[PDB]
């Protein structure tokens, strides 16, 4: 429902009318296969000594 | 300007969970009040340097 002000006309419009709004991921670059299967991991690596 | 929850979950959590990587540590606390500062202690074993 953010409302945006059209140029060409002087008309309000919402942010749905310009934009798709969607509950997403923050990044969409790394991905986990599990015996095959979509999961998700983790890796841990040590601290010095 | 920022009341003790804001610097905990911002602040606090993100520096505390660096801490736990360190030599020679005893024991570490952190505390945030109504005043905009936070403060954390890490505490060694006697005779550290």
């Amino acid at each position: 429902n953010i409302s945006l002000k059209s140029k060409t006309n002087g008309s309000v419009i919402k942010l749905s009318d310009v934009a798709n709004v969607e509950i997403g991921s923050q990044a969409y670059n790394f991905a986990i296969l599990e015996n095959g299967k979509p999961a998700t991991a983790a890796a841990i690596q040590l601290s010095p000594g | 300007g920022a009341t003790a929850k804001t610097i905990n979950d911002s602040v606090v959590t993100l520096i505390e969970r660096e801490l736990s990587g360190v030599k020679n540590l005893l024991y570490y606390s952190a505390t945030t009040d109504t005043s905009g500062t936070a403060e954390i202690t890490a505490t060694f074993k006697p005779g550290t340097d």
